[PDB]
RNA sequence: AUAUCA
Protein backbone atom coordinates (compact mmCIF):
# COMPACT_ATOMS: atom_id res chain seq x y z
CA UNK A 1 0.00 0.00 0.00
CA UNK A 2 1.14 3.83 -0.15
CA UNK A 3 4.26 4.68 1.95
CA UNK A 4 6.13 7.64 3.14
CA UNK A 5 9.61 7.49 3.60
CA UNK A 6 9.80 10.65 5.99
CA UNK A 7 13.81 12.49 7.08
CA UNK A 8 13.89 10.43 10.74
CA UNK A 9 13.80 6.76 8.85
CA UNK A 10 10.34 6.39 9.67
CA UNK A 11 8.17 4.88 7.36
CA UNK A 12 4.34 4.88 7.76
CA UNK A 13 1.30 4.80 5.41
CA UNK A 14 0.29 8.02 3.67
CA UNK A 15 -2.94 8.98 2.72
CA UNK A 16 -3.93 11.06 -0.40
CA UNK A 17 -4.92 14.23 1.91
CA UNK A 18 -1.31 14.22 3.25
CA UNK A 19 0.09 13.98 -0.28
CA UNK A 20 -1.30 16.90 -1.67
CA UNK A 21 -0.79 18.93 1.66
CA UNK A 22 2.89 18.60 2.10
CA UNK A 23 3.25 17.87 -1.71
CA UNK A 24 4.28 14.28 -1.66
CA UNK A 25 4.18 11.53 -4.26
CA UNK A 26 1.46 8.84 -3.95
CA UNK A 27 3.54 6.01 -4.41
CA UNK A 28 3.94 2.49 -3.20
CA UNK A 29 7.01 -0.06 -2.97
CA UNK A 30 7.93 -2.69 -5.44
CA UNK A 31 9.72 -5.66 -4.01
CA UNK A 32 11.13 -8.46 -5.96
CA UNK A 33 11.95 -11.71 -5.11
CA UNK A 34 15.63 -12.26 -6.06
CA UNK A 35 18.09 -15.22 -6.45
CA UNK A 36 21.49 -15.38 -6.91
CA UNK A 37 23.10 -19.13 -8.35
CA UNK A 38 26.78 -19.64 -8.91
CA UNK A 39 28.59 -22.33 -11.32
CA UNK A 40 31.35 -23.83 -12.26
CA UNK A 41 33.56 -26.24 -14.67
CA UNK A 42 36.97 -27.37 -15.02
CA UNK A 43 39.09 -26.17 -17.89
CA UNK A 44 31.19 -28.63 -19.29
CA UNK A 45 29.28 -29.68 -16.45
CA UNK B 1 43.93 19.19 44.05
CA UNK B 2 46.46 17.32 46.08
CA UNK B 3 46.58 14.90 43.58
CA UNK B 4 49.79 14.50 41.23
CA UNK B 5 49.84 12.00 38.37
CA UNK B 6 51.83 8.41 38.82
CA UNK B 7 53.88 7.37 35.91
CA UNK B 8 52.80 3.99 34.45
CA UNK B 9 54.74 3.21 31.36
CA UNK B 10 58.29 4.43 29.75
CA UNK B 11 59.72 3.86 26.52
CA UNK B 12 63.24 4.20 25.49
CA UNK B 13 65.73 3.73 22.75
CA UNK B 14 69.65 2.27 23.22
CA UNK B 15 72.04 1.81 20.45
CA UNK B 16 74.08 -1.47 20.54
CA UNK B 17 76.55 -0.36 18.02
CA UNK B 18 76.68 -3.41 16.59
CA UNK B 19 74.78 -5.97 14.37
CA UNK B 20 73.35 -9.12 15.83
CA UNK B 21 72.19 -12.78 15.38
CA UNK B 22 68.92 -12.91 16.04
CA UNK B 23 68.51 -16.44 16.41
CA UNK B 24 72.03 -16.77 18.70
CA UNK B 25 70.17 -14.12 20.65
CA UNK B 26 66.89 -15.72 21.00
CA UNK B 27 68.47 -18.86 21.89
CA UNK B 28 71.12 -17.50 23.88
CA UNK B 29 69.17 -15.37 25.93
CA UNK B 30 67.26 -16.75 29.21
CA UNK B 31 63.93 -15.01 28.75
CA UNK B 32 63.73 -14.94 24.38
CA UNK B 33 61.08 -14.73 22.09
CA UNK B 34 61.48 -14.92 18.59
CA UNK B 35 59.61 -15.39 15.70
CA UNK B 36 60.85 -13.76 12.17
CA UNK B 37 57.62 -14.52 10.52
CA UNK B 38 55.31 -12.59 13.42
CA UNK B 39 57.58 -9.45 14.16
CA UNK B 40 61.40 -8.95 13.13
CA UNK B 41 63.11 -9.34 16.45
CA UNK B 42 63.64 -10.78 19.86
CA UNK B 43 61.53 -10.04 22.51
CA UNK B 44 63.60 -10.68 25.32
CA UNK B 45 62.41 -9.88 29.29
CA UNK B 46 64.37 -9.79 32.71
CA UNK B 47 62.28 -10.06 36.05
CA UNK B 48 64.31 -6.69 37.62
CA UNK B 49 63.13 -4.47 36.92
CA UNK B 50 60.33 -5.44 35.20
CA UNK B 51 60.26 -4.82 31.54
CA UNK B 52 60.77 -6.33 27.53
CA UNK B 53 62.65 -5.02 25.34
CA UNK B 54 62.72 -5.51 21.62
CA UNK B 55 65.86 -6.25 20.54
CA UNK B 56 66.65 -5.86 16.35
CA UNK B 57 69.64 -7.09 13.86
CA UNK B 58 70.65 -3.01 13.46
CA UNK B 59 71.57 -3.71 17.10
CA UNK B 60 68.99 -1.19 18.04
CA UNK B 61 66.62 -1.74 20.71
CA UNK B 62 63.59 -0.45 22.22
CA UNK B 63 62.74 -1.05 26.28
CA UNK B 64 59.37 -1.08 27.21
CA UNK B 65 57.45 -1.64 30.21
CA UNK B 66 59.43 0.10 32.78
CA UNK B 67 57.72 2.68 36.08
CA UNK B 68 60.11 4.97 36.48
CA UNK B 69 63.31 6.74 34.22
CA UNK B 70 65.72 5.15 36.79
CA UNK B 71 64.16 1.74 36.08
CA UNK B 72 64.34 2.73 32.60
CA UNK B 73 68.45 3.19 32.24
CA UNK B 74 68.96 0.08 34.68
CA UNK B 75 66.94 -2.40 32.71
CA UNK B 76 68.47 -0.92 29.24
CA UNK B 77 71.88 -1.38 30.72
CA UNK B 78 71.00 -4.60 32.08
CA UNK B 79 69.69 -5.95 28.63
CA UNK B 80 72.83 -4.34 26.78
CA UNK B 81 74.98 -6.80 29.31
CA UNK B 82 73.40 -9.70 28.51
CA UNK B 83 74.06 -9.15 24.51
CA UNK B 84 77.49 -8.50 25.47
CA UNK B 85 78.06 -12.04 27.59
CA UNK B 86 76.37 -13.87 24.84
CA UNK B 87 79.40 -12.21 22.71
CA UNK B 88 78.71 -9.41 20.51
CA UNK B 89 80.58 -6.21 20.19
CA UNK B 90 77.81 -4.66 22.02
CA UNK B 91 77.95 -0.70 23.40
CA UNK B 92 75.62 0.71 25.42
CA UNK B 93 75.01 4.21 23.99
CA UNK B 94 72.43 6.60 23.18
CA UNK B 95 69.96 6.35 25.67
CA UNK B 96 66.72 8.42 25.65
CA UNK B 97 63.58 8.07 26.82
CA UNK B 98 60.75 8.78 24.03
CA UNK B 99 57.42 8.45 25.80
CA UNK B 100 56.50 8.88 29.05
CA UNK B 101 52.91 7.86 30.79
CA UNK B 102 50.98 8.71 33.47
CA UNK B 103 47.38 8.45 35.38
CA UNK B 104 45.40 9.79 38.00
CA UNK B 105 42.04 10.35 39.52
CA UNK B 106 40.09 13.66 40.31
CA UNK B 107 37.88 11.67 42.15
CA UNK B 108 34.38 13.61 40.87
CA UNK B 109 32.40 12.69 37.46
CA UNK B 110 33.18 14.64 34.18
CA UNK B 111 30.97 16.31 31.90
CA UNK B 112 32.68 15.11 28.51
CA UNK B 113 30.32 16.92 26.11
CA UNK B 114 30.48 20.33 27.88
CA UNK B 115 34.21 20.12 27.75
CA UNK B 116 34.04 19.05 24.35
CA UNK B 117 31.50 21.87 23.15
CA UNK B 118 33.84 24.30 25.43
CA UNK B 119 37.42 23.07 24.27
CA UNK B 120 36.88 22.13 20.78
CA UNK B 121 39.40 22.65 18.86
CA UNK B 122 41.99 21.03 21.50
CA UNK B 123 39.36 18.28 21.82
CA UNK B 124 37.54 15.00 19.96
CA UNK B 125 35.40 13.09 21.94
CA UNK B 126 32.71 10.34 19.96
CA UNK B 127 31.55 7.93 22.70
CA UNK B 128 30.68 5.58 20.80
CA UNK B 129 33.98 4.93 18.73
CA UNK B 130 36.01 5.49 22.21
CA UNK B 131 34.11 6.39 25.58
CA UNK B 132 36.95 8.67 26.70
CA UNK B 133 37.62 12.09 25.33
CA UNK B 134 40.88 13.00 23.66
CA UNK B 135 42.24 16.02 24.36
CA UNK B 136 45.60 17.63 22.26
CA UNK B 137 47.35 20.18 24.70
CA UNK B 138 49.28 23.26 23.22
CA UNK B 139 51.91 23.80 26.09
CA UNK B 140 53.13 21.25 26.77
CA UNK B 141 52.45 19.07 24.12
CA UNK B 142 50.40 16.43 26.16
CA UNK B 143 47.88 13.95 24.93
CA UNK B 144 44.91 13.47 27.13
CA UNK B 145 42.34 10.84 27.69
CA UNK B 146 39.63 11.99 29.97
CA UNK B 147 37.22 9.63 31.11
CA UNK B 148 33.43 10.20 32.98
CA UNK B 149 34.66 9.11 35.93
CA UNK B 150 37.35 11.27 36.17
CA UNK B 151 40.23 9.08 35.65
CA UNK B 152 43.00 10.71 33.31
CA UNK B 153 45.65 9.49 30.97
CA UNK B 154 48.53 11.64 30.16
CA UNK B 155 50.70 10.92 27.24
CA UNK B 156 53.46 12.11 24.96
CA UNK B 157 56.10 13.24 27.17
CA UNK B 158 59.52 13.44 27.04
CA UNK B 159 60.28 14.55 30.41
CA UNK B 160 58.12 13.89 33.36
CA UNK B 161 57.44 17.60 34.08
CA UNK B 162 55.62 17.82 31.26
CA UNK B 163 53.07 15.05 32.48
CA UNK B 164 52.97 17.54 35.69
CA UNK B 165 52.41 20.88 34.07
CA UNK B 166 49.75 19.43 31.81
CA UNK B 167 47.88 17.82 34.98
CA UNK B 168 48.29 21.12 36.44
CA UNK B 169 47.06 23.05 33.78
CA UNK B 170 43.65 20.49 32.87
CA UNK B 171 42.96 20.51 36.58
CA UNK B 172 40.61 24.48 36.39
CA UNK B 173 39.03 22.73 33.25
CA UNK B 174 37.75 19.18 34.75
CA UNK B 175 36.45 21.06 38.11
CA UNK B 176 34.54 23.80 35.56
CA UNK B 177 33.11 20.51 34.12
CA UNK B 178 31.89 18.51 37.30
CA UNK B 179 28.95 16.40 37.82
CA UNK B 180 29.14 16.41 41.58
CA UNK C 1 23.31 54.22 -4.36
CA UNK C 2 22.85 57.08 -2.40
CA UNK C 3 20.44 60.46 -3.39
CA UNK C 4 22.69 62.74 -4.86
CA UNK C 5 20.78 66.37 -3.35
CA UNK C 6 19.87 64.95 -0.04
CA UNK C 7 22.48 62.63 1.59
CA UNK C 8 21.76 61.14 4.85
CA UNK C 9 23.74 58.44 6.11
CA UNK C 10 20.83 55.39 6.58
CA UNK C 11 20.23 56.07 2.40
CA UNK C 12 15.99 55.16 2.79
CA UNK C 13 15.28 53.93 -0.93
CA UNK C 14 12.71 52.66 -2.66
CA UNK C 15 12.92 49.62 -5.32
CA UNK C 16 9.38 50.91 -7.33
CA UNK C 17 9.86 47.81 -9.42
CA UNK C 18 6.05 48.52 -11.33
CA UNK C 19 7.38 52.02 -12.67
CA UNK C 20 11.00 50.21 -13.54
CA UNK C 21 12.38 52.93 -11.06
CA UNK C 22 14.68 53.65 -8.11
CA UNK C 23 13.64 56.18 -6.27
CA UNK C 24 15.01 58.22 -3.56
CA UNK C 25 12.33 57.67 -1.00
CA UNK C 26 12.99 61.53 0.67
CA UNK C 27 13.12 64.00 -2.10
CA UNK C 28 11.69 61.83 -4.87
CA UNK C 29 14.50 61.97 -7.15
CA UNK C 30 14.71 59.06 -9.59
CA UNK C 31 18.44 57.34 -9.10
CA UNK C 32 17.77 54.94 -11.68
CA UNK C 33 15.56 54.29 -14.76
CA UNK C 34 16.54 50.76 -16.20
CA UNK C 35 15.56 47.86 -14.35
CA UNK C 36 15.52 44.26 -15.32
CA UNK C 37 13.00 41.84 -13.94
CA UNK C 38 15.08 39.08 -12.08
CA UNK C 39 12.61 36.46 -11.79
CA UNK C 40 12.01 36.47 -15.33
CA UNK C 41 15.88 36.61 -16.01
CA UNK C 42 16.50 33.69 -14.30
CA UNK C 43 13.81 32.13 -16.11
CA UNK C 44 16.10 32.26 -19.09
CA UNK C 45 18.78 30.39 -17.50
CA UNK C 46 16.44 27.59 -15.39
CA UNK C 47 13.59 27.01 -17.23
CA UNK C 48 11.08 23.55 -17.97
CA UNK C 49 12.49 24.14 -21.42
CA UNK C 50 13.82 20.80 -22.41
CA UNK C 51 12.82 19.90 -25.59
CA UNK C 52 14.05 23.28 -27.22
CA UNK C 53 11.21 25.41 -28.42
CA UNK C 54 11.31 28.29 -26.39
CA UNK C 55 13.10 31.35 -28.08
CA UNK C 56 13.58 33.03 -24.22
CA UNK C 57 15.22 30.11 -22.97
CA UNK C 58 19.58 30.70 -24.21
CA UNK C 59 21.46 29.61 -21.13
CA UNK C 60 21.70 27.34 -18.93
CA UNK C 61 22.94 27.51 -14.62
CA UNK C 62 25.89 25.98 -12.97
CA UNK C 63 27.02 24.83 -10.21
CA UNK C 64 30.68 27.10 -9.31
CA UNK C 65 30.61 26.41 -5.58
CA UNK C 66 30.77 22.27 -6.65
CA UNK C 67 32.47 21.71 -9.93
CA UNK C 68 33.99 25.43 -10.46
CA UNK C 69 33.43 26.94 -13.69
CA UNK C 70 33.61 23.88 -16.24
CA UNK C 71 31.40 24.84 -18.64
CA UNK C 72 31.12 22.40 -21.36
CA UNK C 73 28.82 21.29 -24.25
CA UNK C 74 28.04 17.22 -25.25
CA UNK C 75 28.30 16.26 -28.72
CA UNK C 76 24.71 14.59 -29.31
CA UNK C 77 22.29 13.17 -31.62
CA UNK C 78 19.89 15.93 -33.32
CA UNK C 79 17.07 15.57 -35.63
CA UNK C 80 19.32 15.42 -38.81
CA UNK C 81 22.23 13.34 -37.82
CA UNK C 82 24.50 10.68 -38.83
CA UNK C 83 25.43 8.22 -36.75
CA UNK C 84 29.01 8.29 -37.94
CA UNK C 85 29.79 12.02 -36.98
CA UNK C 86 28.55 11.50 -33.34
CA UNK C 87 30.45 8.47 -33.00
CA UNK C 88 33.73 10.73 -34.41
CA UNK C 89 33.38 13.96 -32.67
CA UNK C 90 33.17 11.78 -29.55
CA UNK C 91 36.04 9.36 -30.36
CA UNK C 92 38.05 12.88 -30.83
CA UNK C 93 37.03 14.31 -27.42
CA UNK C 94 38.71 11.11 -25.91
CA UNK C 95 42.20 12.26 -26.64
CA UNK C 96 41.85 15.68 -24.85
CA UNK C 97 40.23 13.72 -21.33
CA UNK C 98 42.93 12.45 -14.82
CA UNK C 99 41.32 14.47 -12.47
CA UNK C 100 38.50 15.95 -14.79
CA UNK C 101 37.89 12.11 -14.22
CA UNK C 102 37.63 11.49 -10.49
CA UNK C 103 34.09 13.95 -11.12
CA UNK C 104 32.77 10.16 -11.14
CA UNK C 105 33.24 9.71 -7.17
CA UNK C 106 30.68 12.51 -6.80
CA UNK C 107 28.54 9.54 -8.67
CA UNK C 108 30.47 7.66 -5.78
CA UNK C 109 28.80 9.92 -3.44
CA UNK C 110 24.99 10.04 -4.92
CA UNK C 111 24.74 6.02 -5.50
CA UNK C 112 25.06 5.33 -1.60
CA UNK C 113 23.27 8.65 -0.88
CA UNK C 114 20.64 6.50 -3.08
CA UNK C 115 20.89 3.22 -1.48
CA UNK C 116 21.62 4.50 2.17
CA UNK C 117 18.07 6.65 1.58
CA UNK C 118 19.75 10.18 2.65
CA UNK C 119 18.20 13.50 1.33
CA UNK C 120 19.75 16.31 -1.45
CA UNK C 121 21.01 18.41 0.75
CA UNK C 122 23.50 15.51 2.26
CA UNK C 123 24.85 14.95 -1.03
CA UNK C 124 25.96 18.35 -1.65
CA UNK C 125 27.62 18.72 1.32
CA UNK C 126 29.78 14.98 0.98
CA UNK C 127 30.25 16.17 -2.56
CA UNK C 128 31.97 19.46 -1.06
CA UNK C 129 33.60 17.54 1.69
CA UNK C 130 35.08 15.25 -0.62
CA UNK C 131 36.13 17.54 -3.12
CA UNK C 132 38.04 19.59 -0.38
CA UNK C 133 39.81 16.89 1.64
CA UNK C 134 40.64 14.12 -2.20
CA UNK C 135 43.59 15.65 -2.52
CA UNK C 136 45.01 16.78 0.89
CA UNK C 137 48.78 15.50 2.29
CA UNK C 138 47.35 15.63 5.57
CA UNK C 139 45.21 12.35 4.72
CA UNK C 140 47.85 11.44 1.99
CA UNK C 141 47.21 8.28 1.50
CA UNK C 142 44.12 6.92 3.28
CA UNK C 143 41.59 3.52 2.09
CA UNK C 144 39.92 5.78 -0.90
CA UNK C 145 36.52 3.83 -0.33
CA UNK C 146 37.07 5.12 3.15
CA UNK C 147 37.67 8.64 2.68
CA UNK C 148 34.34 9.04 1.02
CA UNK C 149 32.80 7.29 3.34
CA UNK C 150 33.99 9.42 5.62
CA UNK C 151 32.89 12.58 3.85
CA UNK C 152 29.31 11.07 3.96
CA UNK C 153 29.12 11.34 7.81
CA UNK C 154 30.48 14.58 7.71
CA UNK C 155 27.60 15.68 4.85
CA UNK C 156 24.98 14.30 7.67
CA UNK C 157 26.24 15.94 10.56
CA UNK C 158 25.62 19.17 9.47
CA UNK C 159 21.93 18.47 7.14
CA UNK C 160 20.84 16.89 10.83
CA UNK C 161 20.22 13.55 9.40
CA UNK C 162 20.88 10.77 12.20
CA UNK C 163 23.31 8.70 10.43
CA UNK C 164 25.45 6.36 12.81
CA UNK C 165 29.09 5.06 12.09
CA UNK C 166 27.88 1.58 12.03
CA UNK C 167 24.99 2.32 9.34
CA UNK C 168 27.75 3.82 7.12
CA UNK C 169 29.64 0.26 8.03
CA UNK C 170 26.87 -1.48 6.55
CA UNK C 171 27.08 0.44 3.17
CA UNK C 172 30.96 1.09 2.15
CA UNK C 173 32.63 -0.28 4.11
CA UNK C 174 34.23 0.68 6.48
CA UNK C 175 37.26 -0.86 8.26
CA UNK C 176 36.00 1.31 11.03
CA UNK C 177 39.59 2.31 12.79
CA UNK C 178 40.44 3.08 8.95
CA UNK C 179 37.60 5.64 8.39
CA UNK C 180 38.04 6.43 11.96
CA UNK C 181 40.92 8.13 11.64
CA UNK C 182 39.99 9.90 8.03
CA UNK C 183 37.04 10.86 9.61
CA UNK C 184 39.37 13.16 12.10
CA UNK C 185 41.94 14.26 9.92
CA UNK C 186 39.62 16.13 7.79
CA UNK C 187 37.42 17.20 10.60
CA UNK C 188 40.41 19.65 11.62
CA UNK C 189 39.79 20.68 8.23
CA UNK C 190 24.39 10.48 17.90
CA UNK C 191 22.00 10.34 20.52
CA UNK C 192 19.64 8.13 22.14
CA UNK C 193 16.60 10.23 20.37
CA UNK C 194 17.74 9.64 16.95
CA UNK C 195 17.63 5.76 16.49
CA UNK C 196 14.09 5.89 18.12
CA UNK C 197 11.64 6.36 15.01
CA UNK C 198 13.26 3.42 13.36
CA UNK C 199 13.97 0.77 16.05
CA UNK C 200 10.43 1.52 16.94
CA UNK C 201 9.57 1.30 13.43
CA UNK C 202 11.06 -2.01 13.01
CA UNK C 203 10.30 -2.73 16.51
CA UNK C 204 6.23 -2.26 15.15
CA UNK C 205 5.48 -0.59 18.51
CA UNK C 206 2.95 2.53 18.60
CA UNK C 207 3.68 5.77 19.04
CA UNK C 208 2.84 5.99 22.62
CA UNK C 209 5.97 3.10 22.94
CA UNK C 210 8.23 5.47 21.10
CA UNK C 211 7.63 8.69 22.85
CA UNK C 212 7.91 7.22 26.50
CA UNK C 213 11.16 5.36 24.94
CA UNK C 214 12.68 8.65 24.12
CA UNK C 215 11.71 9.98 26.97
CA UNK C 216 12.85 7.83 29.45
CA UNK C 217 16.64 7.71 27.26
CA UNK C 218 16.85 11.04 27.52
CA UNK C 219 15.83 11.07 31.09
CA UNK C 220 18.56 7.96 31.36
CA UNK C 221 21.05 10.22 29.97
CA UNK C 222 20.05 12.90 32.06
CA UNK C 223 20.60 11.02 35.41
CA UNK C 224 23.72 9.91 33.93
CA UNK C 225 22.25 6.25 35.00
CA UNK C 226 24.41 4.78 32.03
CA UNK C 227 27.70 5.86 32.66
CA UNK C 228 29.41 5.44 28.89
CA UNK C 229 27.40 2.46 27.76
CA UNK C 230 26.48 3.60 23.63
CA UNK C 231 23.32 5.69 23.06
CA UNK C 232 22.30 2.35 20.78
CA UNK C 233 22.80 0.29 23.55
CA UNK C 234 20.76 2.77 26.08
CA UNK C 235 18.06 2.99 23.51
CA UNK C 236 17.46 -0.46 22.95
CA UNK C 237 17.48 -0.29 26.56
CA UNK C 238 14.99 2.51 27.44
CA UNK C 239 12.68 0.78 24.32
CA UNK C 240 13.02 -2.39 26.86
CA UNK C 241 11.74 -0.67 29.83
CA UNK C 242 8.64 1.36 27.85
CA UNK C 243 7.45 -1.61 25.93
CA UNK C 244 7.56 -3.83 28.51
CA UNK C 245 5.36 -1.07 29.95
CA UNK C 246 2.55 -0.97 27.18
CA UNK C 247 0.95 -3.55 26.09
CA UNK C 248 2.88 -4.75 22.79
CA UNK C 249 5.79 -5.94 24.41
CA UNK C 250 9.10 -7.01 22.42
CA UNK C 251 12.06 -9.26 23.54
CA UNK C 252 15.57 -8.44 24.32
CA UNK C 253 16.49 -10.99 21.41
CA UNK C 254 14.01 -8.55 19.24
CA UNK C 255 14.88 -5.26 20.78
CA UNK C 256 18.19 -6.11 20.16
CA UNK C 257 18.25 -7.67 16.72
CA UNK C 258 16.38 -4.14 15.52
CA UNK C 259 19.08 -2.16 17.16
CA UNK C 260 21.51 -4.51 16.10
CA UNK C 261 22.83 -4.84 20.19
CA UNK C 262 23.45 -7.62 21.86
CA UNK C 263 20.45 -9.07 24.67
CA UNK C 264 22.98 -9.32 27.22
CA UNK C 265 24.15 -5.64 26.48
CA UNK C 266 20.82 -4.51 26.79
CA UNK C 267 19.95 -6.03 30.07
CA UNK C 268 22.99 -4.34 31.03
CA UNK C 269 21.76 -0.88 30.32
CA UNK C 270 18.84 -1.96 31.27
CA UNK C 271 19.14 -3.06 34.78
CA UNK C 272 20.65 0.08 35.51
CA UNK C 273 17.84 2.27 34.08
CA UNK C 274 15.73 -0.09 35.83
CA UNK C 275 16.08 1.31 39.59
CA UNK C 276 14.93 4.87 38.57
CA UNK C 277 12.11 3.65 36.18
CA UNK C 278 9.67 5.79 37.95
CA UNK C 279 11.06 9.04 37.31
CA UNK C 280 12.24 7.91 33.78
CA UNK C 281 8.65 7.54 32.36
CA UNK C 282 6.53 10.30 30.93
CA UNK C 283 4.03 11.25 33.79
CA UNK C 284 0.79 10.67 31.87
CA UNK C 285 2.33 7.20 30.84
CA UNK C 286 -0.38 4.75 30.71
CA UNK C 287 0.68 1.38 31.50
CA UNK C 288 -1.17 -1.54 30.10
CA UNK C 289 -2.15 -5.33 30.33
CA UNK C 290 -0.38 -5.97 33.30
CA UNK C 291 2.87 -4.18 33.19
CA UNK C 292 3.23 -1.79 36.24
CA UNK C 293 6.63 0.12 37.30
CA UNK C 294 6.38 -2.77 40.27
CA UNK C 295 6.03 -5.52 37.89
CA UNK C 296 8.77 -4.17 35.27
CA UNK C 297 10.89 -7.23 34.91
CA UNK C 298 14.09 -5.51 36.16
CA UNK C 299 15.98 -7.56 34.62
C1' A D 1 6.14 23.18 -22.67
C1' U D 2 0.67 22.09 -21.96
C1' A D 3 -4.13 24.43 -21.47
C1' U D 4 -6.84 28.45 -22.99
C1' C D 5 -8.86 33.27 -24.90
C1' A D 6 -11.27 36.49 -29.56
MG1 LIG E 1 -15.52 38.17 -30.30
ZN1 LIG F 1 16.90 62.30 -2.00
Amino acid sequence: KPMVNESDGVTHALYPQEARLRNLTYSSGLFVDVKKRTYEAIDEL
Amino acid sequence: SGIVPTLQNIVATVTLGCRLDLKTVALHARNAEYNPKRFAAVIMRIREPKTTALIFASGKMVVTGAKSEDDSKLASRKYARIIQKIGFAAKFTDFKIQNIVGSCDVKFPIRLEGLAFSHGTFSSYEPELFPGLIYRMVKPKIVLLIFVSGKIVLTGAKQREEIYQAFEAIYPVLSEFRKM
Amino acid sequence: LTCPECKVYPPKIVERFSEGDVVCALCGLVLSDKLVDTRSEWRTFSNDDHNGDDPSRVGEASNPLLDGNNLSTRIGKGETTDMRFTKELNKAQGKNVKDNEVQAAFAKITMLCDAAELPKIVKDCAKEAYKLCHDEKTLKGKSMESIMAASILIGCRRAEVARTFKEIQSLIHVKTKEFGKTLNIMKNIAQNLTYIPRFCSHLGLPMQVTTSAEYTAKKCKEIKEIAGKSPITIAVVSIYLNILLFQIPITAAKVGQTLQVTEGTIKSGYKILYEHRDKLVDPQLIANGVVSLDNLPGV
